[PDB]
């Protein structure tokens, strides 16, 4: 008889964190 | 006979959101 | 006779990608 499937694997690796957000408008005038 | 190898392991964890962006340039003066 | 379990599975998909940050604040006024 075949023997049991083995067990799962490792967990992935964590995703790379998000772009960083575009510069803002720019400011009101003086 | 060996047994079937076991599935992969689960998808790994979300990376943050990314950061705010800089602020915006200084407005034109007075 | 049975035969022996098999070998773990292989690591899971890397994990999504953080959504960008936000747009970054408004200048300053001038």
């Amino acid at each position: 008889a075949v023997g049991p499937r083995g067990p799962s694997g490792p967990q992935g690796i964590r995703g790379d964190k998000g772009e960083p957000g575009e510069k803002g408008p720019r400011g009101l005038p003086g | 006979p060996v047994g079937a190898r076991g599935p992969a392991g689960p998808q790994g964890p979300r990376g943050d959101k990314g950061e705010t962006g800089e602020q915006g340039d200084r407005g034109i003066k007075g």
